[PDB]
């Protein structure tokens, strides 16, 4: 029961940690072409991000 | 700038001046306060830490009404509401001791009635004040330009 | 008129009008918004709504202080906040293209002052635009008149 | 007078007024309202209850000015909102009529612009009406004076 539970632990905070990251990244990568006009942005960051 | 730039106020004090900027409302995230109109009091800020601010979408009844972006500067003055502002090598400056806190947000103005750089700070140099702002870039950048010793006013 | 029409604020825009008639406080049930008396925000409404409508008692110190009402309707032309209005077949009717979405609650006068209908919307035909407005009877009956078509403004 | 005394409002009505003397604010207690200003409202209000009064410290950036106060009280006729007022007998007197509800809180004022009094009520002695007021003495005191049938306006 601990290993398992020891497992489910592990995998719940890498997603959150590798959550965490994508957001912040998604933050410092979009708020600058957020405040300007004509946001010509390589797509393949939001479409990443997106979901 | 009388007409659509609005000050925030707190405890009978104007801490700064948030700007409507192509249909977004900005405000210095390090300074405190509450905005005079109801309308912008009901729109949710959303923080740029990094560039010290946080923005917000204008409703529909004021998007007709806000400053326009900019992105060419030639060196040179501008327009502000203390007066005119002196732009060369690339940085921003000031005669020394006009302005101050409860400055924040007030917009530098170019001859057509476009913002250039919105203040954030000042610098003293001892000869001027070399202001710490955010600036356009050709490429739709919007760069937070800070010289060293600023202070966020 | 100017004194005892009141406007309706919806994110700080007009979009409807609340009129105050006998001592009691009448608003479109359509239009959604805040009065911008204080002290008629303070008044509970009760809701007719086959009516489309909602009235409420007004506080002691304009009881007096309101628009008369009348209920002789001779045809003819009646005076309204954007000019005239034709009372004709029992219809009220307005040249078309005036008048429109926000509109609704506005009062029609009569021309020595008193309160003959209120607006609710209009219907075009064409010609003219015949307004979905609440009349009053001979014997003090109250009719919405709703022409077919009738768009709530 | 009108730069640096603060009506009360309740229910959108005028019900009393706040002063500020010697940097302290004070406000009728029998009143009940807000005070739209905004650090007035922060102002943490120590109620002396018998005395029929708050008292609560002025902020810094308004401290510096404040009415003036004075405890020299010499006989005769002394300015106010609504004309003067007659200091005899150790009783302020007026003429009948004048005042009412509302006027709690009234500072008296000298000729040489200095606060004596706060005035809390007025009783009609029959050709004249006395008012209850807080008066101060040359000890570094300061007594309420409700003269018989004294009524809280």
């Amino acid at each position: 029961v601990i290993v398992l539970c020891g497992v489910a632990l592990a995998i719940l905070v890498g997603t959150a940690s590798s959550a965490a990251c994508i957001a912040k990244a998604r933050r410092d990568c979009l708020t600058p072409y957020a405040l300007a006009p004509n946001a010509t942005v390589p797509t393949a960051l939001a479409v990443l991000c997106c979901i | 700038e009388s007409d659509k730039t609005f000050p925030i106020m707190l405890n009978g004090q104007v801490n700064g001046y948030a700007c409507v900027v192509g249909g977004r409302l900005m405000k210095p995230l390090h300074v405190e306060g509450k905005i005079d109109n109801e309308q912008l009091a009901a729109v949710k800020l959303k923080k740029a830490s990094m560039y010290d601010l946080e923005y917000g979408d204008v409703p529909q009844n004021m998007k007709s009404d806000t400053l326009q972006y900019t992105s060419d500067k030639p060196p040179g003055f501008y327009n502000w509401h203390h007066g005119a502002v002196q732009y060369e090598n690339g940085r921003f400056t000031v005669p020394r001791g006009v302005g101050g806190k409860g400055d924040s947000g007030r917009p530098i103005l170019d001859n057509r009635g476009r913002v250039v750089a919105i203040v954030l700070g000042g610098a003293n140099e001892g000869t001027r004040t070399a202001l710490s702002v955010v600036t356009w870039n050709q490429k739709g950048v919007t760069i937070k330009d800070t010289p060293e010793g600023s202070e966020p006013w």
